[PDB]
């Protein structure tokens, strides 16, 4: 002992986070920087293009094999989040159920076969009720009403507009796929989504005369009840009035950690904001996830104490941290 | 693989050179004995069991309802299945493809044979059982197909409908049926293991096969669907130009003969 | 009433309890130390695969979210490296939400959580901590703080908020926080205001469990 | 990792193992220990064999 | 011949190029946080252990007493 | 000392004061003090009586993991050439049983067992990172002490904080109230097992019965009421 | 680069590095060459010219360097070998070490998990395949392995212990069920560990067959990773 | 709804409705992928981006395999809608190209996981025949980026619906495709396609050379 050496030799970052993620964090912490090299309260840049996906891209193209309500690419690090907002049609103040919800499904590819992992699921419904609880998606808004769409025998066809018997409204989805993810996703599809909802469009809706008194002849081999009226209402897209939708319920997200360095295990409280390699999503077992908007109206915030000591010193500043980057998402893009 | 490596050479040893000899030992154009048994089914429009020398069988079997065409653009759909896989495995699925694009509508078949007044076709349900696999089934499922869809009676219409004779449905004679003629095509399978290129494949040769064409046969020529489709995954080789053509000049030669005897039995 | 728990009432399994908060029904089973499925198998850690089940219908992608909240707390409250490489199942059967299922999860989950640790304080498997939870909502009528809320008071919330919180030396310091979900608008001094009448509240509520487990406890074991 | 499992047509596999196996390179040499790999090279999966049967047990 | 060799126009609206080179922090398609160069830093402390510690695997003290120990005994087995 | 203790709590001795451990007391990994992490009663000895005091907690499970010097009853599950694998109670990680592990039994003097026969056998080696084994031989009395296995009789699940006080403490009247009303034999395991026969079909039952009755119930006064009934209605 | 008169600098897939047979004069004697291609090249076959032809291609996007494996001169063998994460460029085969951890502990050996592959060091690899990007795959390490100064009566547990990262040389390919690891040289067995049997403080050999716990003050007995 | 995944109200319906081309490529540019490609067509008719991700070499034991395999899955794009059937066809049909052009045999336990995005495809003005040609490039790309041995570079072209793969300079072919072309193209076609895989061939050796 005290002449030293039987310490293995230098293995690269990737190799050392592989070889134990506790580890390399700690490594890196000390230099005061993150295990992707960059000082803690930096961040990855944030690229995103709208409308190269989505049908409404054009004025002089409407084509019908696309049908894509809004739409971003959104390009962080490496972590590539695309979306694509998409709807359908079902015939039907601060209370939550005046609110609406996105049905998402977010599928994400890290070398799996599948598409069907317990890794996405949860940030699928987790999305679902991000959505509710920020109220961004008042009913009125996908409750819309038809004209009536009357042919002429004149060889001409009418379609004839309300202002914009029975209702409807929409209901809104989102593919949102992933490529590469090298850290927690949850805030880049949280990111994109927003972008991708204030570029929403509706397409127009519209009925016959004689809506109520149209035949269902569809159903056969009852049995009765195989004779009936029934609604039908295509939606046509040569217009479509732009989403109403409450600015004040936008967020942009952002994610957190807390963890700690102790000099004699890579042989107090620390603070990192967002989590970009494999080593920081393994280890950074405490973190606090923030949705902020940019007035100083926060929407969710959830803080997962894996085990290490908070105090709320560290979680009085990231509420501070998360509306400047919310701040500076917002004036960077427009939008 | 389920052979032996000896056997692999001793095969593309044999069937490389000029004879071509195989376990049959035919020359290239000449098939296996097969056995078509037709109209099983009184329940439907038409049946079929065809059973293969390598004890390979499919029993093929149509269905009908007549549709409305102007809200449809698919009249024939084949649903493939294949004892012993499931409904979503990659060749069972691909298989359902091959055979949907060789019968599509316009191209290579009928899409007014089908149809018994200028608003309403019939929607033919092929559907598809093999009953036992381990040699491709594609080419079987064409036989049994044609020898099937030549024995598809659909209903008679009871009375020449018009698409303005009332604006109502149509409605079928109660016993007298209509022969549907009709002739779809015929897929025939080629291979290649050197330069030589040989019709009908067994399954001993589809094991040590480069490649094989899969081209089909409609109505006095050939057409479209083409595709290459490599027999095996370790035996796996390129091939020239020369060889494809040579594989079209054998097809339009041999085919005839086969779809005539085929037609009538 | 406000709360009741009983331990010991299933009889096949490791350990159990049954949490009732008013409205709210939970009961729970610990099942295990026992022997891991390979694709659960954990080098120097016990195993956790949570399973919450709803009342109504058919579990689906929300429990799994919940499953995630659950999983995020008990991870330190069990002693991982007690047992390695064997898996505990925990199962976790709503008999009533007595609310809505997806509009609201808040009294669900305080519930589960609870009924989790009685769970594990029957089976045996350590625990480093005293753990409960309780709910916190804010009604928009008065615009203002209810503590345990009703189901009524649920519906008239703008926001809802769960904290569980890591109970030491007397289970009665606050060691750390092990979650706070804090869903709906909130700015910062409702925030500090749902820690700090948080804190109180938690430790009656732990009181109210420590209480139960030796009453339960002691007629068992003697000397 | 001791034993291959032929397949002769039977009601289930029939057992061909190390003592009971000529090998070439001598009669018997060419392999010093058992390893799974030492077996597999002489003998493949699908591979075909004249062999004769030495007893007969109960079990099929 | 056969690649011959062309420049490319891009001509590139999804703007991948740029995301190809990261890069630092005061590059192009990354928000800047440090004013100073990030990576060269990070680079020099992982260059003033290298040469040191590769060269030295086994030239400290504790590892010849135990090359000697392993040496010794190793010696029987060669014989 | 002898007091109800929850985890999450300070220790009542002083943790500067020389203690050795025994069950239900963890010490912190990095932090290098003694906690409970049980719920229960602790016990603490006291210098003078022992060498160094020896601390514990007494804690219900129903669930049980292998220690040394433990006697436990297993059914053997599987046959295996070197081995064989036995269960000690259901679900759980193997536990190993050496060949050899009988009185008399060496590798010419192998034994014939088979799967479903009952053994009964000390924890010779726990570890939670390798197997548990069981010999059926005491190396340590150096005479097996009617160990080995068991045939016939019938098992009876128990709870183990009742299993382990039955065992340690023979002025629990359990069984001095059934030797009254049959004879009998009985093999004690801490698994969580306890086994009981006696020559006739009735005589054993009864034990079964009442002995998991009484354990459900798990009262001292109950105890005597609920042989003296069941006894009277297996002979009714 | 240059190895003869007849190697190109950069190559590429399906580009020609040399003939299968060559020929040049050094000291006016006519020395045949027989190539033959080793990893990241083949001999692919061909006709050109109306005869067969049989050359040597490149199959990887590399530096075309030459190593070996040794008319009227003898002929030499020159093995042509291109070499360029890259897990898809070394799968676990022999001569590469792979980088482990322990994900069970048996009797006469240890399942333990690739994470890694080093390349064939100064140049080092990552594998792909992660607990958080989902897939395993396992090795072992046996009783036989652990040293091989006295290693027929230390036991596993006596070196070894679950969640302990160790580095392994795969000794064969072995069975299809596993891969065949040794430890037995003298820069492989445990690269870190940590105390308490794998829960307390980060520890780093020491000696090699200890490894000093910082938090505990107390030496906890393995087989260790030297340089 | 479902149990694996949020589904949202299951009685609702969708929406009723109411050389010639340059090939820029690109590499190397997302990562948790042992090699990934870029390939974007821009053409009168189409523009279309195609994004490819090859995983592994991965091992696959407890099983010992002759040889190693390839897995190919498409996925449906956000702006493109097929039939889950004809994604498996042409996942056959690579498979099959991909098969003889990867050697094989340097790789004992070998699964390799190919995975074929085709993202977007939009029109200014089947479609299933077009687009083939830019798997083949983008796949290619991504299995030399990661360092898997293959025979030549694979490369095709597309004359009317026809699609021919070949390697070699033109010389083998590996593939072929007709469906819903004229009867007799059979010249004009291969003439046509191997200026096409010359002229993509060449781009392609171009990418990798510029890492």
């Amino acid at each position: 002992l005290e002449t030293i050496e039987i310490h293995p030799i230098t293995f690269p970052p990737e190799v050392l986070a592989r070889i134990s993620p506790e580890l390399s964090l700690q490594r890196h912490l000390s230099l005061g920087i993150r295990p992707c090299l960059r000082k803690y309260e930096e961040f990855r840049d944030v690229a995103i293009e709208n409308n190269t996906l989505s049908r409404y891209a054009d004025a002089g193209n409407i084509d019908t094999k696309n049908n894509i309500l809004g739409s971003n690419v959104l390009k962080s690090g490496k972590t590539i989040v695309i979306t694509s907002i998409t709807g359908g049609i079902i015939e039907e103040e601060d209370i939550i159920a005046n609110y609406a919800s996105v049905y998402p499904v977010v599928e994400v590819e890290r070398g799996r076969v599948g598409a069907c992992t317990d890794e996405e699921m949860t940030i699928s419904q987790k999305l679902h009720d991000s959505i509710l609880h920020s109220r961004i998606l008042p009913k009125k808004a996908l409750k819309v009403k038809a004209g009536v769409r009357s042919a002429n025998e004149d060889g001409t066809f009418s379609v004839l507009y309300p202002d914009e018997k029975r209702k409807w409204s929409y209901v809104l989805y989102a593919k949102i796929v992933v490529l590469s993810r090298t850290g927690p996703v949850f805030d880049l599809c949280w990111n994109s989504l927003m972008y991708a909802l204030q570029s929403v469009k509706l397409p127009r809706a519209f009925i016959d005369e004689r809506a109520s008194d149209l035949r269902m002849t569809i159903r056969t081999r009852g049995r009765s009840a195989t004779i009936r009226e029934t609604y039908e209402i295509i939606c046509d897209q040569t217009k479509s009035v732009p989403l109403m939708i409450n600015a004040k319920n936008i967020a942009f997200a952002s994610n957190y950690g807390i963890v700690e360095l102790d000099p004699e295990c890579q042989l107090n409280t620390v603070l990192i904001a967002d989590l970009d390699t494999e080593a920081e999503e393994t280890s950074i077992h405490s973190t606090i996830s923030i949705l902020a908007a940019p007035s100083g109206n926060y929407k969710q915030l959830t803080l997962m104490g894996g085990g290490a000591k908070i105090t709320p010193e560290m979680i009085k500043r990231s509420l501070l941290l998360s509306r400047v980057r919310a701040d500076d998402l917002s004036t960077r893009f427009n939008i | 693989m389920s052979l032996s490596v000896a056997e692999k050479s001793y095969l593309y040893d044999s069937l490389a050179s000029t004879p071509s000899i195989r376990p049959d030992g035919r020359l290239p154009h000449q098939f296996r004995p097969i056995e078509i048994f037709t109209d099983f089914l009184p329940s439907s429009n038409g049946s079929s069991r065809i059973i293969a020398s390598d004890g390979s069988e499919c029993i093929v079997s149509i269905k009908s309802k007549v549709v409305d065409h102007h809200v449809e653009n698919e009249l024939l759909q084949v649903d493939v299945d294949i004892a012993g896989q499931r409904d979503d495995a990659l060749v069972v699925e691909t298989i359902t493809s091959l055979l949907n694009k060789v019968l599509k509508s316009g191209s290579g078949v009928d899409s007014s044979k089908l149809q018994l007044t200028k608003k309403y076709s019939f929607k033919i349900f092929v559907d598809v059982l093999v009953i036992s696999s381990h040699s491709h089934p594609i080419s079987l499922i064409s036989f049994a197909i044609y020898s099937a869809l030549n024995s598809t009676y659909l209903p008679k219409l009871i009375s020449a409908f018009d698409d303005l004779e009332v604006e109502e449905l149509p409605t079928f004679h109660d016993y007298d049926m209509v022969k549907l003629d009709i002739n779809p095509p015929l897929v025939f399978i080629l291979a290649v293991v050197g330069n030589n290129m040989l019709l009908d494949p067994a399954a001993n040769e589809s094991e040590v096969a480069n490649n094989g064409l899969i081209i089909s046969w409609s109505n006095g020529k050939i057409t479209s669907p083409i595709r290459s489709v490599a027999l095996n995954d370790s035996n796996v080789k390129s091939f020239k130009p020369h060889l494809l053509k040579q594989g079209l000049a054998m097809v339009e030669k041999y085919a005839p003969d086969v779809v005539r005897s085929l037609e009538n039995l | 009433m406000s709360v009741q728990a009983e331990i010991g009432i299933l009889d096949h399994v490791d350990g159990s309890s049954e949490f009732v908060s008013q409205d709210t029904k939970v009961i729970c089973s610990v099942t295990g130390p026992i022997e891991p499925k390979a694709r659960q198998e954990l080098p120097t850690q016990l195993a956790l695969e949570i399973i919450v089940r709803p009342a109504k219908g058919v579990a689906t992608t929300r429990e799994k979210v919940l499953e995630d909240k659950l999983r995020a707390v008990l991870t330190p409250l069990i002693t991982r490296h007690c047992y390695p490489r064997q898996l505990c199942q925990i199962t976790c059967q709503i008999l009533e939400s007595g609310e809505d299922e997806a509009e609201f999860s808040l009294r669900e989950l305080s519930c589960c959580i609870n009924a989790a640790f009685l769970a594990l304080v029957d089976a045996g498997i350590a625990l480093n901590s005293m753990c409960a939870s309780i709910p916190i909502a804010i009604i928009k009528d008065t615009s203002d703080i209810i503590v345990d809320p009703t189901a009524e008071q649920l519906k008239i919330s703008l926001s809802v908020h769960t904290l569980a919180l890591e109970f030491v030396n007397g289970g009665k310091v606050v060691k750390n926080v092990l979650l706070l979900d804090s869903n709906g608008d909130f700015n910062e001094d409702q925030l500090f205001s749902l820690l700090e009448l948080g804190e109180q509240k938690c430790q009656e509520l732990v009181t109210n469990i420590r209480r139960i487990i030796q009453d339960n406890i002691s007629p068992r074991l003697v000397v | 990792n001791k034993r291959w499992k032929v397949d002769i047509g039977g009601k289930q596999h029939a057992v061909l193992m190390l003592g009971s196996v000529n090998l070439p390179g001598g009669i018997l040499r060419r392999k010093s220990e058992s390893d799974e790999l030492q077996m597999r090279s002489f003998l493949k999966e699908g591979d075909l064999l004249n062999a004769e049967v030495q007893s007969l047990f109960q079990d099929g | 011949s056969l690649s011959t060799s062309i420049p490319l126009s891009s001509q590139n609206s999804s703007f991948l190029s740029l995301k190809k080179h990261n890069n630092e922090l005061l590059g192009i398609f990354v928000p800047c946080n440090l004013p100073k160069t990030t990576r060269k830093v990070a680079i020099e402390n992982f260059n003033r252990p290298s040469p040191d510690d590769i060269i030295q695997s086994a030239q400290l003290n504790a590892f010849n007493e135990k090359l000697e120990n392993l040496n010794i005994k190793s010696v029987p087995k060669a014989e | 000392m002898s007091t109800f203790i929850f985890p999450g709590d300070s220790f009542p001795v002083d943790p500067t004061t020389p203690v050795k451990l025994g069950p239900g007391i963890y010490c912190d990994p990095n932090t290098q003090e003694i906690r409970p992490v049980n719920t229960g009663v602790l016990h603490v000895s006291a210098k003078g009586k022992s060498g160094v005091q020896t601390a514990y907690i007494d804690y219900s499970s129903k669930r049980y993991i292998p220690s040394v010097n433990d006697f436990v009853i297993g059914v053997i599950i599987g046959t295996f050439s070197d081995s064989y694998k036995v269960s000690l109670q259901n679900f759980s990680s193997s536990v190993s049983l050496s060949y050899m592990a009988f009185p008399n039994a060496s590798k010419k003097n192998r034994p014939t067992l088979q799967v479903g026969d009952l053994v009964y056998a000390r924890v010779c080696t726990a570890e939670k990172e390798l197997e548990a084994e069981i010999e059926c031989f005491d190396s340590t009395t150096g005479r097996d002490a009617g160990f080995g296995i068991l045939e016939d009789g019938m098992i009876i699940d128990v709870n183990l904080n009742f299993a382990r006080q039955l065992l340690f403490n023979n002025d629990f009247p359990l069984l001095k109230v059934l030797a009254a009303h049959t004879k009998f034999e009985v093999a004690i395991g801490l698994n969580g097992k306890i086994w009981v026969k006696c020559e006739e079909l009735s005589n054993t039952l009864a034990c079964y019965r009442t002995i998991m009755e009484c354990c459900q119930k798990n009262d001292t006064a109950a105890f005597k009421d609920i042989a003296k009934r069941q006894f009277k209605e297996i002979l009714t | 680069m240059a190895c003869n008169f007849q190697f190109p600098e950069i190559a590429y897939p399906g580009k020609l590095i040399c003939p299968q047979y060559g020929t040049e004069n050094k000291d006016g004697e006519d020395i045949i060459f027989n190539y033959v291609p080793g990893p990241g090249t083949k001999l692919i076959q061909y006709e050109h010219n109306g005869r067969t032809l049989e050359a040597i291609t490149a199959t990887l996007v590399g530096t075309v360097r030459c190593e070996e494996e040794k008319t009227r001169r003898t002929v030499k063998n020159i093995l042509v070998s291109v070499l360029p994460n890259d897990f898809a460029n070394n799968l676990p085969k022999e001569g590469d070490i792979v980088l482990t951890r322990v994900t069970r502990l048996s009797l006469q050996r240890a399942n333990v998990e690739i994470l890694a592959v080093e390349d064939k060091a100064a140049t080092f690899s990552v594998s792909q395949a992660s607990s958080d990007l989902g897939e395993t795959f396992r090795g072992i390490i046996r009783s036989q392995d652990v040293r091989s100064t006295d290693r027929d009566r230390v036991k596993v547990i006596e070196c070894f212990k679950p969640g302990d990262i160790v580095r392994a040389q795969v000794l064969s390919l072995g069975d299809g069920t596993n891969y065949y690891l040794t430890t037995a040289r003298n820069d492989l067995g445990v690269v870190f560990a940590r105390a308490a049997n794998g829960a307390g403080g980060l520890m780093y050999a020491t000696d090699w067959q200890m490894m000093t716990s910082p938090v505990t003050g107390a030496t906890e007995k393995r087989k260790c990773a030297k340089p | 709804q479902d149990r694996r995944r949020l589904l949202g109200p299951a009685a609702a319906k969708p929406m009723a409705f109411s050389s010639e081309q340059e090939l820029s490529l690109h590499t190397g540019f997302i990562e948790n992928c042992n090699g990934s490609a870029l390939v974007e067509a821009r053409s009168l008719g189409h523009q279309t981006s195609l994004i490819s991700a090859v995983y592994g070499p991965r091992s696959i034991r407890g099983s010992f395999t002759s040889q190693g395999t390839i897995s190919i899955q498409l996925k449906n794009g956000l702006l493109e809608k097929y039939n889950t059937n004809e994604l498996k066809e042409v996942s056959s049909f690579l498979m099959g190209i991909f098969n003889s052009v990867v050697n094989l045999s340097r790789y004992p336990k070998s699964g390799i996981d190919i995975f074929v995005y085709l993202t977007y495809d939009k029109d200014l003005t089947s479609q299933i025949s077009s687009l083939i040609p830019h798997c083949i490039t983008s796949i290619t790309l991504a299995l030399a980026d990661a360092g898997i041995e293959l025979v030549d570079m694979a490369g095709a072209g597309e004359a009317n619906g026809t699609v021919v793969s070949f390697i070699k300079n033109g010389e083998e072919i590996v593939g072929f495709w007709k469906d819903d072309g004229d009867d007799e193209d059979l010249l004009e076609c291969l003439d046509r396609c191997k200026e096409q895989y010359n002229r993509y061939r060449d781009l392609m050796i171009s990418c990798l050379m510029n890492q």
